[PDB]
RNA sequence: UGAGAGUUUGAUCCUGGCUCAGGACGAACGCUGGCGGCGUGCCUAAUACAUGCAAGUCGAACGCUUCUUGGAAAGAGGAGUGGCGGACGGGUGAGUAACACGUGGGUAACCUACCCAUCAGAGGGGGAUAACACUUGGAAACAGGUGCUAAUACCGCAUAACAGUUUAUGCCGCAUGGCAUAAGAGUGAAAGGCGCUUUCGGGUGUCGCUGAUGGAUGGACCCGCGGUGCAUUAGCUAGUUGGUGAGGUAACGGCUCACCAAGGCCACGAUGCAUAGCCGACCUGAGAGGGUGAUCGGCCACACUGGGACUGAGACACGGCCCAGACUCCUACGGGAGGCAGCAGUAGGGAAUCUUCGGCAAUGGACGAAAGUCUGACCGAGCAACGCCGCGUGAGUGAAGAAGGUUUUCGGAUCGUAAAACUCUGUUGUUAGAGAAGAACAAGGACGUUAGUAACUGAACGUCCCCUGACGGUAUCUAACCAGAAAGCCACGGCUAACUACGUGCCAGCAGCCGCGGUAAUACGUAGGUGGCAAGCGUUGUCCGGAUUUAUUGGGCGUAAAGCGAGCGCAGGCGGUUUCUUAAGUCUGAUGUGAAAGCCCCCGGCUCAACCGGGGAGGGUCAUUGG
């Protein structure tokens, strides 16, 4: 790049992108969790849930999900199990 | 642009005498050239409209676009005729008002004493001779410095004060009292042959 | 980020403003939302008019003036009203 | 021409310059005196040359004004 | 506000084509040129681009380091982490015949940083890292390793549901449903900096930080109607058209999946091919129309060619990243660098289109508490009769017509009151004096009022001092001097205003259409004269008019061009008299909207005018509701 301020934006922007990343496979890995175990009929499945959903809410004030995103989801988890 | 020929020749092919009835066309009243005595067969209707068109348009010493745009103007008035509003447009511009006035001869003189900046229109001078004079309005004659040598004369000799100017020959200030009237103002010439002139422009 | 701001309206060395109330991404003579009042810089004591019910209606809705703006709508008395209307209740 | 494409055009005036490989300009104007003649070439605008006795209508043909 | 003329014949009337008389332009080129004002200036190769500039800022978020005045406080530099901005402003019209645009509606299928208001919070912990120091590989661009460190950088724990969802209640709407109130379940945040009072005071002003709700502003999606050629282009579709469910998005939806069915569009023009950004507007016309989309404003699309995502409130990004391709450049051969359709500028293409300028003083924009720093936006200057407007290159008196030129029947006539001569003038020119408005302010000092306070500092506006001009000694005004420096281009046989000489001899040449030229040419070439316009005048090209010559307004078919060789008939077009009803066409009222600038009407400012400003009308085949 040729301008300054654009130089430090690639650092910046690619740090962002690790930690984004990240963090959204832990979210995508608590939910894909307690998928698994519901469809095992297996004990230690009310506390996985709630795992699951405190993982969506988390997410969502991380600013990786926008808000309307994480209502569909709990919506949806509720309606596997609860 | 203005003019600066013999000014003479030009009266001689109109037919009229375009200087204050001061005779340019006394000896030989046709045309200039070689074929002057010698006239010939008659004249089409279009240089009839042309003849008058080119007499109004030397009257008042102005080129043709000007001349086009003021016809252009007295066309929007719709009180009247077309024809009068014209001639009677014309005879408001400052150079009609020093020559009515009786500050000047001729109105080449009249041009020269407005454009080198002698005069004033309520005090405050005015230098260009297109300018539009309207009714009531006390042009003067620069008194700083009205000692002039031919203003001075041409003051005494009144060859012709009309019926629509006021004038007072010590303070030196004329204006109009009203508009003028055709009855008023060389019935003579046209107005409806020039305006026929503009239809087909 | 709604704007109060001037607007040159003049031929090249006689300028004119209109006073105008506009989003600031806006070119400076491009697109506003209306027309509030105008100004004349030159006419030693300068000239303003404006309607002072609508900019007493922007100005409550969270518009912000220009630095001249403001000079101009102090001099006509519009901020001691927002004043006594926005801290007094 | 510069688009390549070929056509004939008249020279007038009373005598000419031009040989051939001399690069000239075409205006519009079609000749009465043969088909397949619809230019004119304008003298004195580029290698062709004004016409050296002429003068009353000197701004065709391309005459400068000459203190005679 | 509706003007016409020449040209078919030995002569005529009708039909008919061709040509001319008016306007205008981002114009080009030939001859020729004195000034000011306001505007305009790559239409061609979306061709390739040397050189400079066009986007940064914050020390009142944080640790370091270098100076000038061994412990000293300030002033001025350097890189770094962190915030915000870089999605605006500026350029171009290649793609696009479609919700791209215009006009009118809908979202009970939606999002929104900074800005304004309201309610509620702001607790207590942890682990790092750049910089720096040492060190390795590097031709370089640059990469790694070790050790220490800060925060408004980062991460968990607490507390908060006013958000979403489900259940009962009440009211309501155009299906799906909307609002308000009550409960039940699982869950989710946060950060300090600078001041004032400072008896420990533990309080407080201000700017920031977190959650929820409104406003404003900006964006997103869906729909009615409207603007192009070809039928010597009639069939087109297989996620194609509909249903069930699942995923997905801000959001509804074949948006994408699996299954089920066989649908969808077309003569009221589907499909394909060619051409084109669209509009306000602009030119022309009596109007109905026709032709253009340059300066200025709005919407869209693109950024060396083609794919993709990331960061972010917002981009699939105009001076950002990654990959492929062509092209150019530097290399120690292992490798590296780049994108003027930003402003100037260059080579090339072309009939053709400008300076490698000054400044942030004014208006707008970014960051900052503020002084300020940045700004080729923008305000000014330079070049060019490219256009529109204004003013000049003198004025008055002046004869039997001075000299000269042209002509002549040899008497004269015409250039010509034109020169001379006398008296005047100084717009312009030159030299010399004076000389602006554009400026309002931020900041900084004192002084007052109100709402908060235990109180003061501060908050929010009032009154007063003080402070800044690139243009530029520019416009302008005053004094003296001088008619002295400042007129050309086209035409003159008829259309169409303006005629005689000489030269030449169907030659040399001229023409828009008729047509001229072979010994007395007003038609060729010169001279004298005359006509039209004038700092311009002609020529070529393009468009509208004249053209009723595509005729709705507004034409025709016996012989001029023109009735199918005749019938039978699907679709379509048009239809006798009358009673009651309806309200689709038709007529009419009220409300909303049809931006700004333009054309037009009134008024006002620059010495006038071009030009500039204020208030209006107009423009829909438009929507809603009532007759």
């Amino acid at each position: 790049p040729n301008i300054e301020s654009a130089i430090k934006r690639v650092r910046t922007s690619a740090n962002a992108n690790a930690k984004n990343s990240s963090q959204t496979n832990a979210m995508r890995t608590a939910i894909k969790k307690f998928e698994e175990a519901v469809a095992a009929g297996a004990d230690n499945v009310d506390a996985l849930y709630n795992e699951a959903v405190k993982a969506v809410d988390m997410a969502a004030t991380k600013g990786l999900i926008h808000k309307n995103k994480a209502n569909r989801d709990k919506i949806r988890l509720s309606k596997l199990a609860k | 642009s203005r003019y600066t020929g013999p000014s003479w020749k030009v009266s001689r092919r109109l037919g009229i005498s375009l200087s204050g009835t001061g005779k340019e066309l006394a000896r030989r009243p046709y045309k200039p050239g070689q074929h002057g005595p010698n006239s010939r067969g008659k004249v089409s209707e279009y240089g009839m409209q042309l003849t008058e068109k080119q007499k109004l348009r030397h009257m008042y010493g102005m080129n043709e676009r000007q001349f086009r745009t003021l016809f252009i103007k007295a066309s929007k008035i719709k009180e009247g005729k077309h024809g009068v509003n014209f001639m009677v447009l014309l005879e408001q511009r400052l150079d009609n008002v020093v020559y009515r006035l009786g500050l000047a001869t001729t109105r080449r003189q009249a041009r020269q004493l407005v454009n080198h900046g002698h005069i004033t229109v309520d005090g405050k001078r005015v230098d260009i001779p297109s300018y539009h004079v309207e009714v009531g309005q006390v042009i003067g004659v620069r008194e700083k410095s009205q000692n002039i040598s031919t203003i001075k004369e041409a003051v005494e000799a009144t060859v012709g004060r009309p019926a629509f100017v006021s004038f007072d020959t010590e303070k030196l200030e004329g204006s109009f009292t009203r508009l003028p009237e055709r009855d008023e103002l060389y019935p003579e010439i046209d107005e409806a042959l020039v305006v026929e002139y503009y239809n087909q422009k | 980020a709604v704007k109060i701001r001037l607007k040159r309206m003049g031929s090249k060395k006689s300028p004119f403003y209109r006073i105008v109330v506009a989003d600031s991404r806006s070119p400076r003579d491009g697109r506003f939302i209306e027309t509030v009042g105008t100004y004349n810089p030159l006419k030693d004591p300068a000239e303003v008019v404006l309607k002072e019910d609508l900019v007493l209606d922007w100005l409550s809705k969270g518009a912000q003036p220009s630095d001249t703006v403001r000079n101009i709508l102090s001099k006509e008395g519009v901020m001691k009203k927002h004043h006594e209307a926005k801290n007094v209740k | 021409l510069s688009n390549l494409i070929e056509v004939t055009a008249y020279i007038p005036g009373i005598g000419h310059n031009l040989q051939e490989h001399s690069v000239v300009l075409l205006r519009g104007g079609r000749v009465k005196d043969l088909p397949g003649v619809r230019y004119h070439i304008v003298r004195g605008a580029l290698d062709t040359a004004g016409v050296n006795d002429r003068k009353q209508s000197r701004s065709k043909y391309g005459t400068k004004r000459p203190k005679a």
